[PDB]
């Protein structure tokens, strides 16, 4: 090799250690990712956390745990063909707002927010992508909820339900519909925390959650699964 | 008495050994390193040290039945000796880096982790077999045949020279034997007990929630870090306590009668130890769904 | 009788 | 709206009509007699021996 | 008035299909036949390049034949030297999100882009010595598919949506857009001369467009599924398209319909990407199967296997000059075929 | 844009030490091999120190061997080049010069102004030519020699061109052999093969007036030549 050849392959080798540790800093970083209708609070959950841009990312931590966030909602294009780059993804996030069962707002003729919602949920879940990728489902608005129930029942929205008109029974049954919407049990494990403008409990049932998904993550990984 | 047992019986632990083992090595073999998730290599290291284990028996298989008469050279002899040194120990030592590994993942992924890609990638298997050729440096040639009475038939036994004072001879096979014992009796056992039961704490205050689901989940998995050890501590701890026993008993009295009992049953303890590589397959590999 | 020396360090064992 | 995406539409297939073609015999064997001629250097086909090929 | 219209139209349609079926005068397939076969193509990695962390998504051949330009889902875009095995640079990327990279035929710029959908142009001849931004192209609503270079001024993105635009670099601005593609367009190849690329879209139909002037002059659809690559042959007489469906499909420009299907019942997976070797005898097709089928373009044969892969092979190219196929995989691996 | 100004010298007592610095601006400094060049009073350019891009290399020359030591700092771009016992042959004008090395890369790009220190085997180019007069325009041809052939087995040849205009810092004419340089006019043209390699300009105007070098880079200790002397008479 010529003096030339040398200092090229000294080059590429610096380049490789700056690649190799880059990726080292980059392997510790929790990858989350959001989901929801587009008018279930993505937004408003995103500016809690902190405290034509089809993709975006927001950086946080919380007990020295460093969290990357992608925001997919404003994307506009057919999902398929690019869901299958977050296969590696610690969690998804899905935000669905339990208060709007009611006043749909695509076609009034059409079913409700909460059905296209359910699919939505269904399509993810049961993805052939997400096979092992956990999700953090959100509820949304807990108080509109809890205020809009008392003048209009959950039979408005369902026919097949039977129980009372409580806070606690409707939130049971709309939780439980979305728990069994998975098929693939014992892969993966839906979280279904409440929310609603509470600080301190959203990103501490992010850590909880994400916590738990590593440690069954290095379970599996390391032959104890 | 009863000596026609213990050739039949290591024969099948032989054989059952032998196909779990290469049953195991192939489809570890045929897999690249980089595609496997955390430890595969150490299983695979694990695997080809029970091949080594198992190797060197049927060179021995008849050995018993030709009664202590060795034509084949007192250099295979050298050879298999420190063979069977090292695959056993090695092996030992083998789990116990496998399950500090687990403990140092599963125990506290946040705050560790840090020197994981590191240890994983080569360094601990190196420093592991580093130690093995350390530990096998005082005898690696070491073996000489005894000739006893004035009978012809003669087997190559251990060097008992070691020239030097007449005292220090029996000070060396004491030490050399106390050494080797102790070593992957004590490291191992301290390890998995530890590591083992701190593994369990974590679980323990980890999932917070007896759920039903997860109940199934629980159970299980406290049973495999139950199973684990019990099977590794009641397999191979016998063999190294009736050896420190007897090595011990040159101080006490211990009338022949006695050491009649636990010299017949030493060759038995042998493969009492020898069960823990032979049904560690379905310890570690079996139980794991992907080699399926 | 009398035990031999044989059993201990060379009927089976690897010490 | 949609009458003038219609409309675009008619116009686009109309354009679309006007559209000389040639038959397949003759592209395709076109098709041939390029790849013919073009064929002796073609580094895939018949590999370099030792000196042209570089990897 | 929708209704006459509609039928209008759909009248015209008929006279379209009408039109190309008497065109077809004997099948490709017979003409072909009496030509002697291929043979058993041996294929043998030369060398591999690693150094990627993540799954590859895009490769683009230089017009040098010896640098290579690949792109993962890690924020890094590694400029390759084939030859040796060496990395020239190491592109750090605001967005780690990354469906297409294409390198310039000077030489000079470097252009990436994915669900960021945004355009970022480097440039690698710079005066001080690192890589950096010379424009971040902006106004595609969705994330960018294929993005190629006619020359160090202008650049074609294939759109997330619906469209396809030709940039010019000194300004951000677009000179014109192209519209009439129902889904999302996915490939772009470029023709040898940079007067008409062909584009396909997740709607089963590819648009021969005309870059000077700015209309669609010719659709074509024999496919039933959303296709995925593109690339046309050694001359603009033709071009193969790579679907879903578990086929690849020769269409020609002159005659306007789809000349021989390449399809075998083994194959159920899909067409990642597709190629032609140079003088056109050989069609280079990556394959869902983790593997690549070398089909003769002529006769609908596979001449060999090229399954040296883990996962699947994304992206893949042949060099201009043709002495080597390099084919990227999910796993962070780029081997160079020859 | 890129400037390197190198600082720190003056009069030296015949035996006693000094260190040369060198400031770098604003062009990515640590992704650059940095070289160390001298020349004397009235003579040609010698080689006398390399360092690598991350301190790898550290390749001096065969007379400041032992007695020169150089090395780099990432932070505040600066590089160091510290004596130790000075002779009577080190008095020169030091100038540091830029190095990137990849495949297409042009080394010797940027050269530094100089500082004065007055202290008050090796392939050999010949360069046999010492003044050529030359014409307000005409095309003009300057040649050069080497002992081994510069022909590696890669298929390039590794002479370089340098200018040095009266009073200033030597530049890049043609960065390879036969291989047009940046900043540089199309009328300068290389040529050459074996051990024999020439250079020819086609229009002369008041800029290629200076004098000429060429350099070696395949052997490490890289050497220049004597100088080729344009007057225009």
């Amino acid at each position: 090799l010529s003096a030339e050849d040398k200092a090229a392959v000294e080059r590429s080798k610096m380049i490789d250690r700056n690649l190799r540790e880059d990726g080292e800093k980059a392997a510790r970083e929790v990858k989350l990712l959001l989901l929801g209708a587009g008018e279930s609070g993505k937004s408003t959950i995103v500016k809690q956390m902190k405290i034509t841009t089809g993709i975006v990312e927001t950086h946080f931590t919380f007990k020295d745990l460093h969290f990357k966030m992608f925001d997919v909602g404003g994307q506009r294009s057919e999902r398929k063909k690019w869901i299958h780059c977050f296969e590696g993804v610690t969690a998804i996030i899905f935000c669905v707002a339990l208060s709007d069962y009611d006043l749909v707002l695509a076609e009034d003729e059409e079913m409700n927010r909460m059905h296209e919602s359910m699919k939505l949920f269904d399509s993810i879940c049961n993805n052939k992508w997400f096979t092992d990728t956990s999700i953090i489902l959100f509820l949304n608005k807990k108080d509109l909820f809890e205020e809009k129930i008392k003048k209009s029942p959950l039979t408005i929205c369902y026919p097949e339900y039977a129980g009372s008109n409580t806070y606690e029974e409707a939130a049971a049954y709309i939780q439980c519909q979305f728990e069994d919407l998975n098929k693939r049990k014992d892969t993966k494990e839906i979280y279904t925390h409440f929310t609603c403008a509470t600080d301190t409990k959203n990103v501490q049932f992010v850590f909880d959650a994400v916590t738990d998904v590593i440690i069954k993550n290095n379970l599996k990984d390391c032959g104890l699964f | 008495s009863s000596g026609a047992l213990i050739p039949a019986i290591y024969m099948l632990v032989f054989l059952l050994g032998t196909t779990g083992n290469g049953l195991v090595l192939w489809t570890v073999f045929r897999s690249s390193r980089e595609k496997r998730r955390s430890a595969d290599i150490f299983i695979a290291s694990l695997a080809v040290a029970d091949l080594t284990f198992v190797v060197t028996l049927p060179l021995w298989a008849t050995y018993t039945y030709r009664d202590y008469d060795w034509p084949f050279g007192t250099f295979a002899c050298k050879l298999s000796s420190y063979l069977i040194f090292v695959n056993m120990y090695a092996s030992v030592f083998c789990l116990t880096g496998l399950s500090f590994d687990r403990y140092l993942a599963i125990v506290r992924p946040v705050a560790n982790a840090r020197l994981r890609l590191r240890v994983s990638g080569a360094v601990a298997t190196a420093v592991l077999w580093v130690l093995a050729a350390l530990l096998a440096m005082p005898v690696m040639v070491l073996r000489t045949t005894g000739d006893l009475e004035n009978t012809t038939k003669v087997q190559c036994y251990m060097d008992y020279s070691m020239v030097a004072t007449v005292s220090s001879e029996w000070a060396w096979e004491v030490g050399l034997g106390v050494s080797s014992t102790t070593v992957g009796f004590v490291v191992p056992f301290t390890i998995m007990l530890t590591c083992y039961f701190f593994i369990a704490q974590t679980i323990a205050g980890h999932f917070r929630k007896e759920r039903i689901e997860g109940l199934r989940k629980r159970r299980r998995l406290l049973s495999i870090i139950v199973v684990l050890v019990v099977t590794f501590a009641l397999c191979w701890m016998p063999y190294h306590l009736v050896k420190t026993l007897y090595m011990l008993g040159s101080l006490l009295h211990w009338p022949c009668d006695f050491d009649l009992f636990l010299m017949n049953i030493f060759p038995y303890c042998t493969c009492i130890s020898y069960v823990n590589s032979c049904l560690n397959p379905f310890l570690y590999a079996f139980f794991d769904p992907r080699f399926r | 009788l009398q035990r031999r020396c044989m059993p201990l360090h060379s009927r089976v064992p690897f010490p | 709206a949609s009458i003038a995406q219609a409309r675009k539409l008619v116009e686009q297939l109309k354009m679309e009509a006007n559209i000389d073609r040639i038959k397949v015999s003759k592209a395709a064997a076109d098709l041939m007699a390029y790849c013919e001629a073009h064929a002796k250097e073609d580094p895939l086909l018949t590999p370099v021996p030792a000196s042209e090929n570089p990897f | 008035e929708l209704d006459q219209l509609r039928q209008e139209a759909e009248q015209l349609k008929n006279q379209i299909r009408d039109a190309r079926k008497a065109c077809a005068d004997a099948t490709l397939s017979q003409i072909t036949n009496n030509i002697d076969p291929v043979g058993r193509i041996q294929m043998r990695t030369r060398r591999t390049l690693r150094g990627h962390l993540a799954k590859i998504y895009a490769m683009h051949w230089g017009t040098d034949s010896r640098l290579l330009v690949s792109a993962s889902q890690d924020g890094k875009l590694i400029i390759w030297d084939s030859y040796t095995t060496n990395k020239v640079h190491a592109i750090p990327l605001r967005s780690s999100w990354v469906m297409t990279c294409a390198y310039a035929p000077s030489g000079n710029y470097v252009a990436c882009g994915g669900l960021d959908n945004i355009c970022s142009i480097y440039n690698l001849k710079t005066r001080e010595g690192n890589v950096r931004v010379s424009r971040e192209l902006a106004g595609h609503t969705g994330y960018l598919s294929c993005c190629r270079f006619l020359d160090d001024n202008q650049i074609v993105t294939s759109s997330g949506d619906t469209t396809c635009a030709l940039w010019d670099i000194e300004t951000g601005q677009q000179t014109t857009t192209f519209t009439g593609h129902t889904g999302d367009v996915m490939s772009l190849s470029l023709a040898p001369d940079t007067r008409l690329f062909v584009s396909g879209a997740c709607d089963a139909s590819a648009k021969l467009w005309d870059v000077r002037e700015g209309m669609c002059r010719q659709t074509f659809t024999g496919h039933e599924s959303d296709i995925n690559a593109i690339c046309f042959f050694p001359n603009g007489n033709a071009f193969a398209t790579g679907s879903d469906d578990a086929t690849c499909r020769l269409f020609d420009l002159r005659a306007d319909q789809e000349l021989m299907t390449y399809s075998h019942d083994n194959i159920i997976c899909g067409i990642t990407s597709v190629s032609f070797s140079k003088s056109g005898r050989l069609l280079l097709a990556g394959y869902d199967d983790f593997n690549c089928n070398v089909w003769d373009a002529l006769k609908a044969d596979r001449a060999g296997v090229l399954a040296g892969h883990d996962n699947r092979v994304s992206c893949l190219g042949v060099t201009d000059d043709g002495m080597a196929v390099a084919t990227g995989s999910w796993d962070s691996f780029l081997k160079i075929w020859n | 844009d890129v400037q390197l100004v190198e600082s720190g010298g003056g009069l030296v007592q015949p035996g006693g030490s000094r260190k040369l610095s060198c400031s770098a601006s604003g062009f990515a400094f640590s992704s650059f091999g940095m070289h160390w060049v001298r020349q004397a009073p009235e003579k040609g350019l010698e080689w006398v120190a390399y360092i690598s891009s991350g301190s790898g290399t550290i390749y001096y020359a065969d007379t400041v061997k032992g007695r020169f030591t150089i090395s780099r700092d990432d932070p505040k771009n600066t590089l160091f080049l510290q004596m130790t016992s000075l002779r009577s042959e080190d008095t020169a004008m030091y100038y540091c010069v830029r190095s990137i090395y990849y495949y297409g890369s042009s080394p010797f790009d940027f050269w530094g102004q100089g500082t004065t220190l007055t202290v008050s085997s090796d392939i050999v180019m010949t360069q046999a030519t010492s003044s050529v007069p030359v014409t307000p325009g005409e095309s003009v041809s300057i040649s050069c020699r080497s002992s081994k052939s510069l022909l590696h087995s890669n298929g390039n040849t590794y002479l370089y061109w340098f200018l040095q205009r009266p009073g200033q810092s030597p530049q890049l004419l043609i960065y390879r052999m036969s291989n047009l340089a940046s900043g540089v006019p199309d009328r300068f043209s290389g040529s050459g093969s074996g051990t024999a390699f020439t250079l020819t300009i086609s229009r002369l105007e008041a800029e290629d007036v200076g004098v000429y070098y060429c350099m070696q880079h395949l052997e490490y200790p890289l050497t220049f030549g004597a100088g080729t002397k344009l007057e225009l008479k």
